RNA sequence: AGAGUUAAAUUAUAACUAAGCUGUAAAAAGCCCUAGUUAAAAUAAAAUAACCCACGAAAGUGACUCUAAUAAUCCUGACACACGAUAGCUAGGACCCAAACUGGGAUUAGAUACCCCACUAUGCCUAGCCCUAAACCCAAAUAGUUACAUAACAAAACUA
């Protein structure tokens, strides 16, 4: 599992200059102790997309596509993890499991060592 | 501009050394938020009485 | 040979524009005990009535001012397909013919 | 040919819209005697649409915030304040006649 | 003004869940509806209780209080006036609004246009 | 300002409601958050009389205190101010200043809805 | 004459007596109309119960009891029995809409008692305990 | 109960009169719809019910507000007819 | 989907007053440990706003706050997978109020029904099932057209 430093300094916040200059009130606010999940999910799929893809901003990609999916997925079974009687979001889960393995069926077809 | 608009915020920001003096400041200074509109559409304050 | 676009740019009803409070001219052509029949002249004839100075003023021919208000009443109601014309108009008397 | 013909342009007799009373302001939870302007003295009830005459967005954030402002300990439910009582008359409802 | 009509019956272009059930089509009939009868209500009742108020105190006598029988008289004959007097200035004219043989005959000038 | 919180302090003494707003300013700062201002709305009439502690509170000071604080630590915040005698009302909320006022664009006329029946002709 | 039908809330500076009595010490006069009974019961302003009279004890029967005139009858005996203890003004506060509503309201002007305000005070849940079933199955 | 009292739904009378000031109580009470919603929480009423009543009284009212538009646009023609006799 | 909160009404509970309260077209039964006012937890539900038409795949959802969050760079597609109102079952807890059933009271030739009273399962919470509706808006999904053209009614006729 990935963990993400609470002192991040979310992407909003970490390409503009003078970052590291301010106070450490300014970064505490930037960093992701102050953010909610959706800051997190941004990270992880950042970092996830440096990684793993090869040219980041190809997002129309079905890779890209496969890596957004996914960085959903494990969102979504960490919200089930902790709520057991949500069905909409077990739905959800599901359905996103399901397109990601015919975007999976379609990259093999397609283009083998990208799948691999 | 954020970075540069919370920079300013940061130094009227309540901590452990200001704390005493903004519970004072606070108890002395009421603040009143209630302000009432018209027909035309213009917004006026009772702080005037 | 003037065309019809050419002269219909020139109409005075192309410069009044919208008719919503415009000073016109109109010449009544109907009398009635307590309603005047005023031909501001653009499509139809607006019904006014008559008012308390100089009531007795007002006879058939007289020109009068209007401040016209819409220049055909037509709305729509439920099930109607078109409009409900009205075959008037809405004005409103200020004077009559003040020279 | 001809020089005369209607071009098709915008309508520049366009008149604009119309703006409700709070059109283009901040609508809060803790300005009471704002809130109690849309408020019946004598009952409470939230006026509509009809009474009030505010655009989509305002009404339903007026409603938010009088419930809001009712439950948080900020304005009577039951009644209007006495204190704001003597507020503007922004509403078109009349009662005694 | 007239509440909102659109997306609110069940057609073919309409997308979402119907809000309006119409018991009968929404055309607007070429006649109004007619009055309805103004049951009539009870009369000087007060003065029925002013009345009977010398009976209960003097024994049933009426040498005791005579205006308060001279007033049950004037406010009966008043009464009988009012309901014959008022029976047809009433159905003459009605301020306002038009009697509804008038209205009629006005609407079937300018009727509606269900077809065409 | 992130979050706000709508304190409604007993009515008490000006010593005591200083201890008690430096008490939970400092219980506030233990959590993890930096208070950005704290503004006093005055001590009004309640609107109706509160139940809280065992006790019938017909008064109460309003306190208003903007601060930043992660996602987590609202509970445990609300949990504390719970179990606080002097305290009539905790109520944390978002703050109003981080939704930003959308163009009320105005009354859009709506015309009237047609072609609902067909052209059959009664 | 500048009057104004809202009440005088006590936290006002105004000045309107009655008798030599402000607004907040004039006595109380509960009535609550039924569809089947009115109770008028009379109150002084520390809570304390001066005259109580009602349809049923004014000698009705089931059906009897229903109409305006037992509301009048309760009204009138109500304010004969507040009058024997010396009261002169005040207030009604009806609870419940029924048949006996004004009547009984209007009782107390006949038995000799002013009425200074009439304050609706009607149960209305937002929606809380469930009521019975329609009838008319 | 929590609220204070004698303020809400309070009428003070003018001059003693009593039979006008339940008149215009019951008119504010009937302009707030107290009146009928006292009427309708007599006896429950299921949702399916309460539904078809919305819908009745949300095409009644359009009905009505069309009529009384109609009735206001053509008062106009309502004036004696010169023309008689063409 | 979780956590926290309650504005009105109602009630267990105390104090003053009365002999009546409730009950229907009219009565009777029931309660007189009753009724009216002043205070009062827990449970259930969430007036006006709503003449608003939004969210959700559907069922469904509108007292408030906070957290997570509402798939698909978006065709159709099962007997496969996952949901699925109310009603019903199991174990535990809760129970103001409403009420199947039941027991009394009216009317009825008969009334094991419609009218009134009392009460149970149940409606509530947690976990596990059942997988049914006029689940209807009786109008399948995807992208379109106003061409030809009214069996009748109704929500007009139609394309790939
Ligand atoms: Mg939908
Ligand atoms: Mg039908
Ligand atoms: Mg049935
Ligand atoms: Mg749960
Ligand atoms: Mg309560
Ligand atoms: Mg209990
Ligand atoms: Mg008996
Ligand atoms: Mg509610
Ligand atoms: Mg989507
Ligand atoms: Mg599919
Ligand atoms: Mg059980
Ligand atoms: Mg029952
Ligand atoms: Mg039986
Ligand atoms: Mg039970
Ligand atoms: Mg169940
Ligand atoms: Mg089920
Ligand atoms: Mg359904
Ligand atoms: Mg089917
Ligand atoms: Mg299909
Ligand atoms: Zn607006």
């Amino acid at each position: 599992q990935d963990d993400p430093p609470p002192s991040m300094l979310l992407l909003d916040y970490q390409n503009v200059p003078g970052i590291h200059k301010v106070d450490d009130v300014v970064k505490r606010l930037l960093s992701l102790e102050m953010a909610n999940q959706k800051e997190k999910l941004k990270i992880k799929k950042m970092q996830l997309m440096n990684k793993v893809l090869e040219n980041p901003e190809d997002t129309s990609s079905l890779e890209a596509r496969i890596v957004a999916l996914t960085v959903k997925i494990r969102n979504y079974e960490e919200h089930m993890q902790k709520h057991r009687k949500d069905k909409a979001h077990k739905r959800f889960l599901l359905m996103s499991i399901d397109q990601r393995k015919k975007m999976l069926k379609n990259l093999r077809e397609t283009n083998y060592a990208v799948f691999e | 501009q954020e970075v540069l608009q919370l920079q300013e915020e940061a130094k009227t920001f309540i901590t452990r050394e200001n704390l005493e003096a903004r519970v004072e400041e606070a108890l002395d200074s009421p603040k009143s938020y209630n302000w009432a509109i018209t027909r035309e559409g213009l917004v006026v304050r009772p702080q005037q009485k | 040979v003037e065309s019809f676009a050419s002269m219909l740019r020139h109409s005075p009803l192309t410069q009044m524009g919208p008719a919503k409070n415009k000073l016109v001219i109109g010449q009544i052509f109907h009398i009635v005990e307590d309603d005047l029949y005023i031909d501001f002249g653009g499509k139809f004839h607006c019904v006014c009535k008559r008012p308390e100075v100089d009531g007795e003023k007002y006879q058939k021919g007289t020109r009068v001012r209007l401040r016209l208000l819409d220049l055909e009443l037509t709305s729509r109601f439920l099930g109607a397909t078109t409009d409900t014309t009205i075959l008037e108009a809405d004005a409103v008397l200020l004077g009559l013919q003040e020279s | 040919s001809n020089e005369d013909l209607p071009v098709p342009m915008e309508n520049p007799y366009k008149e604009p819209l119309k703006k409700c009373i709070l059109c283009e302001k901040h609508v809060d939870y803790k300005n009471v005697q704002l809130l109690s302007q849309f408020i019946s003295p004598f009952t409470g009830c939230i006026y509509g649409r009809h009474i009030t005459g505010l655009c989509g967005k305002k009404q339903k954030e007026i409603t938010k915030a009088i419930k809001r402002a009712q439950i948080l300990g900020f304005m009577p439910v039951t009644y209007k304040d006495p204190a704001y009582l003597k507020d503007p008359k922004v509403c078109n409802i009349k009662y005694r006649e | 003004a007239t509440p909102s009509l659109r997306g609110r019956l069940a057609r073919l272009g309409n997308p979402r869940r119907p809000i309006l059930k119409p018991n009968k089509p929404l055309i607007l009939a070429n006649h109004v509806g007619e009055r309805r009868r103004e049951k009539g209500e009870a009369t000087c009742i007060t003065e029925m209780s002013v009345m009977m108020a010398c009976w209960k105190q003097n024994e049933f006598r009426d040498e005791a209080c005579r205006k308060e029988i001279q007033d049950f008289f004037d406010c009966a004959s008043r009464a009988e006036a009012a309901r014959k007097m008022r029976s047809i200035q009433e159905n003459l004219g009605e301020l306002g609004s038009l009697p509804p043989k008038k209205l009629n005959k006005l609407l079937h000038r300018f009727p509606n246009k269900p077809h065409v | 300002p992130r979050y706000e919180l709508a304190l409604i302090l007993k009515a008490m003494q000006r010593p005591e409601t200083a201890a008690a707003l430096k008490r939970t300013l400092e219980a506030l700062m233990d959590r993890g958050a930096v208070v950005r201002n704290l503004e006093n709305l005055g001590e009004r009439m309640l609107p109706y009389k509160i139940s809280a502690h065992n006790q019938r509170h017909s008064r109460g000071g309003y306190f208003l205190v903007d601060f930043y604080a992660p996602a987590t630590t609202v509970e445990s915040m609300m949990e504390h101010l719970s179990r606080d005698i002097d305290v009539i009302r905790p109520n944390i909320v978002k703050h109003p200043l981080t939704q930003e006022v959308k163009e009320c664009e105005g009354i859009v006329p709506v015309p009237l809805e047609e072609k609902l029946y067909s052209t059959k002709k009664r | 004459s500048s009057f104004s039908i809202y009440p005088p809330i006590p936290g006002q500076e105004n000045s309107l007596r009655w008798a030599g009595k402000k607004f907040e010490e004039i006595p109380i006069a509960h009535i609550k109309a039924s569809y089947n009974n009115t109770q008028i019961q009379v109150v002084s302003a520390a809570h304390q119960p001066l005259a109580h009279a009602s349809c049923g004890t004014e000698g009705f029967r089931n059906a009897k009891k229903g109409t305006g005139i037992a509301a009048q009858t309760a009204g009138i005996a109500a304010a004969a029995k507040a009058t024997g203890k010396g009261v002169t003004h005040v207030r009604v506060v009806v609870k419940g809409l029924g048949p006996g509503r004004l009547s009984a309201i209007k009782g107390l002007t006949m038995g000799g008692l002013e009425v200074i305000s009439i304050t609706d005070n009607t149960p209305i849940p937002h929606n809380g305990c469930r009521p019975r079933k329609a009838r008319r199955l | 109960a929590n609220h204070l009292k004698f303020i809400a739904r309070t009428v003070m009378v003018q001059e003693g009169n009593v039979e006008g000031a339940y008149r215009t109580l019951n008119r504010i009470l009937t302009m707030d719809g107290l009146i009928e919603d006292i009427k309708r929480r007599r006896y429950y009423e299921k949702p399916c019910r309460r539904r078809q009543r919305e819908s009745y009284e949300t095409c009644r009212r359009i009905y009505n507000m069309e009529m009384a538009r109609k009735i206001n646009f053509l008062m106009r023609k309502n004036r004696a007819d010169p023309w008689q006799g063409c």
